[PDB]
């Protein structure tokens, strides 16, 4: 089932027997990370490490104890040993408390994995804070979405996306705290 | 060492200094050659890194202090000791107390041998490689 | 004969600003895109430790991209990651492997087809032209679906500083083409994660690799665009080097032409009156 | 220099001197436009330096409007002589002083 | 330049004195020797400059050193003509200099 | 300036090919022997002709520069790229087993 | 500027131009080798250019007509405006129209109390740094 | 180009070490005090070679 054993340490010593001897071994995206999936701890009690992400952002990579994820079933909440997850996201509103203070980005959709060591690794591409959203003109849109209904199924996919993003959006600037 | 030409004083120099110094002229041509092909450290091959600690151990080694000239006998272990081993330990720096460590703790009759016969006899050869290796090197 | 030796001053002393101006170009070019290297560095290592790293597979179809500059005064960036292709592209090669080539950079159009051209499909150009985006990279990997390989190869050099450049190879295997099969391990390493997808494990994953392709893409045209100005930074360098020594060289054989050309004309002044008196 | 590279009357318009450019003799609208031309081919030579090296790619489009607009300049400068019909192979032309200014 | 060589010529042998001398621009030296030796004829020898030029600036420097009297040092100014330390009238003075001081803006 | 890092690799064929006829034009002489240490060799006509038409051609593409450094014909060229490449493994095991030990 | 030197320097200076003067000469000096420098546009340093952008506002203020020469008061009044900065402003095609924009704006009162203190008092530093903001500068 | 605190510890150590020199090989001059009132300092060669 895995007659080919692969990896960064493998493929040094193969290698090493069909390239020339003067270049040294190419790195590895292995080697730019000492956070893995399987190395046990990385909790220690409340507060676990939530690597918030971006293509061109780190947004967070400190701890926090609880982040309020929009998957694609629904609002779920993140613990400290929660079960391994792979969670596909809606366009909506992840959350993170530390504690009594708490910041929300209003994200595109993207993935968020929880790893068995309990890292939070969410992955998006577009994640705006509320602060700089505006509630004008999402309906300005959104009415404009809610009206080209053409019978191009790739179009008909992006006006899908053009709804369920805005409709998410306007139900997270109107609860605000 | 590349533009400097003794062709008529060749062969008519020391037969003891003719054998260790054909490689030392040999390991400076390369020295030379190695040192024209890394302008610039970014490139490390480690065979060309063995010339280039060679290169610069005999360069240190052929560079003396002014008004004490060396007898011939005493150059020619000194040159000895460098472009064979015995000195691959010392780094670059204490190369001039290590030539200084040589001729002082080698027994001075193997430097009346090396005098009187004129070359290194086979059986000083073996001596000068035995007396080489108890040489207290500064480099440690 | 004192004028072609004058007009090559001309020459090495406006070259030897034309390159420390380049020398410093790229130097301003190589901290204002860092701020957008670590930025990017983020989003790559959640997919490294979720699907591992897996370089040496046994894949049916292969597409190989190496990654090169647009602009040729890197300083043979472009060529030490082609020989780090062939390098690549011949451990991987175990059982008669497919394997489409393709370059990002219009530097890599020109020595690939030198080294493999017949495996050669693809040459993406213009890129680092306005900047790197996502979409623009998402649109370089979508190119990248249209045929439908096993893994994926990126070359590319990982900027470590100003100084260091070691080339990169990021593995990206295909969902349940190969991926699935190298995480099964007495069951698998993948079942411990609890899907919260639409639709099925097999299609989350689908959507998956192609977003592990796409931030590895646009990771390694933004890794080597930073990798570029500093390696241009370090020839430009070398370059003004060489046209100081080389004007230096030429200086003093323009100050001994002068010289010569002063007594050469005097010579000529007291010859014409030693033979009047 | 301007010979080899085709344009005739091959006259250095930089090196070319006259005591009749001063804006009180001839006027300020062939003044100004002398100075212009001047400056124009003086910027373009300043930059031949930098595009014989590298390639008029790097010049921010101010100065690579005015490498087009010497170029420009550069051939109309030259003219086909009436003299020289026997070598060009053109018919000669002759420009009014109104019009070289009306054209510059 | 030989009239300040014998003011200090008799500090230092008379008074037996470590005496200073400035001979400002050595070159401005070799340059009025050099005319001297155009006006009375002499063919000029490489670079335009006298035959006697290593002797003309040599007689002067030979006469600024130490005694068993007392001594003479000299802090002479040096122009380089055409920037080129490779004209013959620094060379032949740089051949008669113990010290270089460069004051630099 | 720039190095071979910017040629065309057309006429990066023509450096590698040049400075291989550059290093094959040198020959030892047998009047200089007796300063230098390599015998001279004596190169016919046939062979000069025969070896540098392989280098035009591409035959010798395979050696480094310095196997052509020195050295008769192009049959010594074979033979010298076979000794440098010898002694890039043999470098060393000359540790024991000697003639210089103590008694013999 | 580069080659031209006055060995008597600036003891025979206008006092008043030797206050603003003595910073012009510094402000070229340093454009002088950000100079040939500047066909780099897209490629930009935001401090090599302001250097370079102040460097050019400078050459093109030292412009002068065939036959018109200066009143002493009336240059360091507009080496005042374009040094001390109130001519980033202006566009660099349009400093020579901007200087009779400043002269001839400016009231004629400044002019003869800087010529007759012969010194950019701070009593007179108040006055004329406002009056050079209401002078009307080609800009856009 | 590269940045002031980018450089080594030991790198920088060379620079706060030359800096300090720089600014010691000055000296006030004694015929300049008549003009800017600092007093002028002879300074020995043995207190120049242990105060370097």
């Amino acid at each position: 089932e895995a007659a080919a054993p692969a990896g960064p340490k493998e493929f040094t010593e193969v290698w090493n027997k069909k390239a020339p001897s003067t270049l040294i071994v190419p790195e590895f995206p292995s080697n730019y990370t000492a956070v893995k999936a399987v190395g046990e701890g990385q909790v220690h009690g409340d507060a676990f490490p939530v690597n918030f992400y971006t293509p061109h952002s780190i947004l967070s990579q400190a701890q926090k104890d609880t982040v309020v994820l929009p998957g694609v079933d629904g609002y779920f909440g993140v613990k400290a040993s929660h079960v391994p997850t792979i969670a596909q996201l809606k366009p909506g509103v992840v959350e993170l408390h530390s504690g009594a203070e708490s910041e929300k980005f209003f994200v595109s959709g993207g993935f968020a994995f929880v790893h068995p060591n309990g890292v939070t690794d969410i992955c998006v591409l577009e994640a705006a804070t509320l602060d700089q959203v505006d509630p004008a003109a999402v309906k300005s849109a959104l009415a404009a979405a809610s009206a080209a209904q053409p019978t191009d199924e790739f179009e008909q996919a992006a006006n899908r996306a053009a709804i369920e993003l805005y409709s998410a959006l306007e139900s997270a600037v109107e609860a605000k705290a | 060492v590349g533009l400097s030409v003794s062709r008529v004083g060749s062969a008519a120099q020391f037969p003891g200094m003719k054998q260790v110094a054909g490689t030392l002229k040999l390991e400076l041509a390369q020295y030379r050659e190695v040192a024209a092909f890394a302008q610039f450290g970014s490139d490390l091959d480690a065979a060309t890194q063995y010339v280039l600690e060679r290169g610069a151990r005999l360069t240190e080694m052929l560079k003396q202090k002014q008004f004490a000239p060396i007898p011939i006998e005493r150059q020619t272990v000194a040159v000895y000791a460098a472009t064979k081993g015995f000195l691959d330990k010392v780094r670059v720096q204490d190369i001039v107390a290590a030539e200084e460590a040589v001729i002082s703790q080698v027994n001075p009759a193997v430097f009346k041998i090396l005098k009187a016969n004129g070359k290194i006899t086979p059986a000083l050869d073996a001596h000068l490689k035995a007396e080489l290796r108890k040489v207290k090197l500064p480099g440690a | 004969s004192n004028q072609a030796v004058k007009q090559r001053i001309r020459a090495i002393k406006n070259i030897g600003k034309i390159t420390k101006a380049m020398k410093m170009v790229a130097a301003s070019k190589m901290k204002n895109a860092q701020i957008a290297v670590e930025q990017s560095r983020g989003l790559v290592d959640p997919f490294v430790r979720l699907f591992g790293d897996f370089p040496a597979v046994n894949s049916n179809k292969s597409v190989v991209v190496a990654v090169t500059s647009d602009k040729g005064l890197c300083g043979g960036l472009n060529s030490n990651i082609t020989k780090y292709t062939r390098a690549t592209l011949a451990t991987t090669e175990s059982e008669g492997k497919d394997v489409v080539v393709v370059s990002i950079g219009d530097k890599g159009r020109s020595q690939l087809t030198r080294i493999e051209s017949q495996r050669y499909q693809l040459a993406i150009a213009d890129t680092y032209k306005v900047r790197v985006t996502f979409g623009q990279a998402s649109l370089i990997v979508e190119e990248l679906i249209k045929h439908n390989p096993q893994s994926y190869q990126i070359l590319f050099n990982k900027f470590r500083s100003a100084i260091s450049f070691k080339p990169t190879v990021a593995t990206i295997l295909s969902p349940d083409l190969l991926e699935k099969q190298l995480e099964d391990v007495t069951g698998n390493s993948l079942d411990a994660y609890d899907i919260e997808a639409s639709h099925e494990r097999s299609d989350v994953l689908r959507d998956l690799t192609e977003f592990h392709l796409g931030v590895t893409l646009y990771n390694a045209m933004l890794e080597n665009n930073c990798s570029e100005h500093a390696s241009r930074m370090s020839a430009m360098e070398n370059s003004t080097k060489s046209a100081g020594e080389m004007l230096g060289k030429l200086t003093l054989d323009y100050n001994r032409k002068r010289q010569a050309t002063i007594t050469t004309e005097l010579i000529e002044i007291i010859a014409g009156a030693s033979a009047l008196m | 220099s301007i010979a080899e590279l085709g344009i005739y009357p091959a006259v250095d318009p930089l090196d070319s001197t006259s005591r009749m450019l001063n804006p009180n003799v001839i006027g300020a609208e062939h003044y100004n436009v002398a100075r212009g031309v001047q400056k124009v081919l003086q910027d373009y030579k300043n930059l031949q330096d930098i595009i014989a090296i590298l390639g008029m790619d790097e010049l921010s489009e101010e100065d690579k409007l005015t490498v087009a607009r010497a170029r420009k300049i550069q051939r109309f400068l030259s003219q086909p002589f009436q003299v020289a019909e026997v070598f060009t192979g053109t018919p000669g032309k002759y420009v009014d002083l109104a019009d070289t200014i009306s054209g510059f | 330049a030989l009239t300040g060589l014998t003011v200090a010529e008799y500090f230092r042998d008379i008074e037996g004195q470590d005496v200073l001398l400035f001979v400002d621009n050595i070159f401005r030296f070799t340059q009025a020797n050099s005319e001297v030796s155009a006006l009375l004829g002499r063919i000029p020898s490489a670079v335009g400059y006298q035959p006697t030029l290593a002797t003309d600036l040599g007689g002067l420097q030979e006469r600024i050193t130490t005694t068993t009297k007392g001594s003479i040092t000299s802090v002479q100014a040096v122009y380089v003509p055409a920037d080129d330390l490779t004209d013959p009238a620094p060379a032949t003075t740089f051949a008669h200099l113990d010290a270089t001081t460069v004051l630099s803006r | 300036i720039l190095g071979m890092d910017e040629l065309s690799e057309e006429d990066k064929l023509t450096v590698a090919r040049a400075r291989k006829i550059q290093r094959f034009l040198s020959q030892p002489f047998q009047v200089a022997e007796v300063f230098t240490g390599t015998p001279g060799k004596y190169v016919d006509l046939a062979d000069t002709i025969s070896g540098f038409q392989g280098v035009l051609t591409g035959k010798y593409d395979d050696l480094p520069e310095m196997a052509f450094y020195m050295v008769g014909d192009i049959k010594e060229v074979k033979e010298k790229a076979d000794k440098m490449a010898k002694d890039i493994a043999s470098r060393k095991e000359a540790d024991n087993k000697k003639v210089s030990e103590e008694l013999k």
